[PDB]
RNA sequence: GUCAAGUAAUGAAGCGCACAUGGUGGAUGCCUUGGCAGUCAGAGGCGAUGAAAGACGUGACAGCCUGCGAUAA
RNA sequence: UGAAAUAGAACCUGAAACCGUGUGCGUACAAGCAGUAGGAGCCUCAAUUUAUUGGGGUGACUGCGUACCUUUUGUAUAAU
RNA sequence: CCACUGUCGUUGAAAAGCCAGGGGAUGACUUGUGGAUAGGGGUGAAAGGCUAAUCAAACUCGGUGAUAGCUGGUUCUCCC
RNA sequence: GGCUCAAACUAGGAGCCGAAGCUGCGGAUUUGAAACUUGUUUUCAAGUGGUAGGGGAGCGUUGUGUAAGCCUGUGAAGGUGUGUCGUAAGGCAUGCUGGAGGUAUCACAAGAGCGAAUGCUGACGUGAGUAACGAUAAUGCGAGUGAAAAGCUCGCACGCCGGAAGAUCAAGGGUUCCAGUCCAACGUUAAUCGGGGCUGGGUGAGUCGACCCCUAAGGCGAGGCCGAAAGGCGUAGUCG
């Protein structure tokens, strides 16, 4: 019963190649230069999975911290005020509020500057 | 002596890109009216109005 | 310079040729031998 | 339409009948002609004979005022190798390839 | 360098440069229209035409220096008989060159070499 | 409109990626005239009446292979 | 002619390496395993009452990021 | 017939050469042809030299798929 | 970078940032726990980084039975895209190409899965259109032929060898010799030319050589001697 191999292999080896589409030179080609290309983009994106949760709220905190210091504050005495005010709006949707509308902000800034 | 990784195939055609086929000047002959090389006789041997054989 | 094949033909019948073969017992078993294989070149 | 002809087994390199080409490449028929007909290259003497056949076709094949024609579309693609053995110093041999070309030539409106 | 320097050197010994020039200024005087490379028929300006200005006078002793360069004594004749006397009032440039395209073997540049006044 | 200051867009000698379309190459798939392992039986020799292996010939037809041997496909 | 001729004799199928041609986008002030997470612009298809989404191509700009195997106490290793 | 010195050549024109010089050149000379000595054997004005570009034990086949506490490699996936 | 009543140091205080830690939400999974009870179901608790290595569950490929079945020229395998599904190996569907085969399900058996072994074979890259084109005796021009001539033929001239680079052989080779014809490959370029391809022709002996007669070295060697066998030696001779 002898087993010929090409068949599973090429397949096999289309798959890989298939996922290393837009790479350049040898990457993108050849099995043996795309098969750990393949493995090392998949190790960045698990990576980059949990560095885009730790990004984005750096993004949030400096849209933030522009607009508590537009009219008044700092983030550091923003997010005290609204601890003390029971205000539970994630830094997500606030970086929203300030940089979409600015009037909601200048409004949720004063509840957090009269509680301080 | 000898390269320590191959080139890759843009890095050769960027060498190549001075790699350009020299295209003769051509006149129009006054008495044969026929199409030669600028400062050249034709084939069949005129050159500024002038016979060779 | 002078290289090793030097050919003679003489020598060369007399040496490896097919009655050189014959005369030894040893010599019929290389004829054997090459006759089994099927070469078509028994002897030079 | 497009008037096609094909020049395999050219006994040359593509890598120097590419030159030739990129020169007639989207010329009128008559422009490509005093291109070729001046050229250096011996891969001029192979696209001229290619164009020449292709301007024939669209004359006879197809009927076509040869006028209002131009290199439309031009490759140079790789033919079958030769393989040669080239002996060195010291009892060592090299293979050389002694490459072909392809010309492949359409003519069009 | 080569600062105000003249001559060629063809890729010859000067002996063989020598030969080949005095072979193509008698095939010139006898044919009166040789065909050869361009960098051959700009020098060829140099040994032929000194040959022609003292031919303009004829003696034995201009006769017999002519030979000397030119080592064919049916060209000498030829030089001193027609050559002289055709152009005794011509200041010069007594052949043009004509340039004639490439070579097929090589590709060199080709030049026919002239004679003026009906060669 | 003239000037000043500020600031876009546009380029490609070549190159990258994707796609389309080819060339080269001969994988793969399918296929078999060829092999491999056996079962049940038979046989176990050929040769001085010249063997086994060959050489040279032999045809209407040039070569090789196959057959044949001057009675020579 | 043939059902078929990119079945035309190097002939069934015709993969990959490798080499061309065309189209779209990017690219000539910017430093590195060439990706990844974001992301403007452009181009192209399908709907939609008409730039609003969705699919595809490209990837300006930003963050992070020194191949694989083996062998090792320990390798981006300038160790195989 | 040799091979002392140097340059060149060192993917050579050449797996030992060319060039400029150099040594012997009636002799223990050189050379043609044929023959003899065969592997632990031969031959050696002796260098472990040479014995078919192979020599501190030739080459070919066989024992043989020698052995290798050594090095390399060892191919789909997921769960504990 | 820059920083001097700091952006340094000491002693305190309050905020905030900050990890794959913790929590929140969704999903999977191992083990154990109350039961329609073998994943029949709802949960709960504690877990789920991992080399060597141990344990468990599967995917795909070739072949056998299932199968004289089922599918297939209204298009099999294979190739090449696309969509979709699963934790994965991978499955399914379908456009094009292709043109004659394939195989569900469940078992069964393996030449059963490759990126590495300075692995093996073939093909093709990079270097790179780079080095080089093989004695520095040397070529120029005019005609001819030709699709095309620096290289072929003829001519004039030039140069080189001339104790050879000229002639006769032996050895070795074997048709390379001559003519006609062709230029794909071969010729380190071109070629109309060639020791290349193809087709014909060509080698004439009493005196040249071989054969022949004779022998050298050295072989073989009726009988003979010696030796487990194979064989070794040797006389007359017979070759050489």
């Amino acid at each position: 019963a002898r087993v010929k191999r090409g068949v599973q292999a090429n397949r096999r080896h289309k798959k890989i190649l298939k996922r290393a589409k837009g790479y350049y030179g040898a990457r993108s080609r050849v099995y043996r230069v795309a098969v750990q290309a393949v493995t090392k983009a998949g190790q960045y994106a698990y990576r980059d999975r949990r560095n885009k949760k730790r990004t984005f709220r750096r993004l949030w905190i400096a849209r933030i911290n522009a607009g508590a210091r537009l009219n008044g504050l700092s983030y550091s005495r923003f997010i005290n005020g609204m601890k003390k005010a029971n205000i539970t709006i994630d830094r997500r949707v606030l970086a929203d509020i300030a940089m979409h509308d600015a009037a909601t902000f200048g409004a949720l800034v004063e509840k957090a500057k009269a509680e301080l | 002596a000898v390269q320590k990784s191959r080139k890759s195939r843009s890095r050769r055609d960027m060498r190549r890109s001075h790699h350009h086929m020299t295209v003769a000047e051509l006149s129009v002959d006054a008495t044969t009216g026929e199409k030669h090389r600028r400062h050249h006789m034709t084939k069949d041997g005129f050159y500024r109005g002038r016979q060779l054989f | 310079m002078k290289r090793t094949f030097q050919p003679s033909v003489i020598k060369r019948k007399r040496t490896h040729g097919f009655r050189a073969r014959m005369a030894t017992k040893k010599g019929r078993q290389v004829l054997a031998r090459r006759r089994a294989k099927g070469r078509h070149r028994l002897t030079v | 339409m497009e008037v096609t002809a094909k020049l395999r087994g050219a006994a040359i390199s593509a890598q120097k009948v590419r030159l030739v080409a990129d020169e007639v490449r989207g010329k009128s028929i008559e422009r490509a002609l005093d291109i070729l007909t001046y050229s250096n290259k011996k891969g001029a003497v192979f696209v001229k004979k290619c164009l020449n056949s292709a301007i024939a076709n669209a004359e006879h094949n197809h009927g076509l005022d040869i006028d209002g024609l131009k290199v439309a579309t031009i490759y140079v693609d790789e033919g079958i190798t030769l393989k040669r053995i080239l002996p060195r110093a010291k009892g060592r041999a090299d293979r050389i390839s002694k490459r072909t070309c392809h010309i492949t030539i359409k003519v069009g409106e | 360098m080569r600062h105000r320097k003249s001559g060629v050197k063809l890729g010859r010994t000067s002996s063989h440069r020598k030969a080949m020039f005095q072979n193509m200024t008698n095939s010139l005087f006898e044919h009166e229209l040789i065909k050869t490379t361009l960098p051959k028929a700009k020098e060829l300006r140099r040994v032929a035409e000194p040959l022609i200005t003292m031919a303009k006078e004829d003696s034995v002793a201009n006769r017999r220096l002519a030979f000397s360069r030119m080592r064919s004594k049916t060209m000498v004749g030829k030089l001193f008989g027609t050559l002289g006397p055709r152009y005794q009032n011509r200041p010069g440039g007594y052949l043009r060159i004509v340039k004639c395209g490439n070579r097929d073997g090589d590709n060199a540049p080709m030049a026919y070499v002239e004679l003026v006044d009906r060669d």
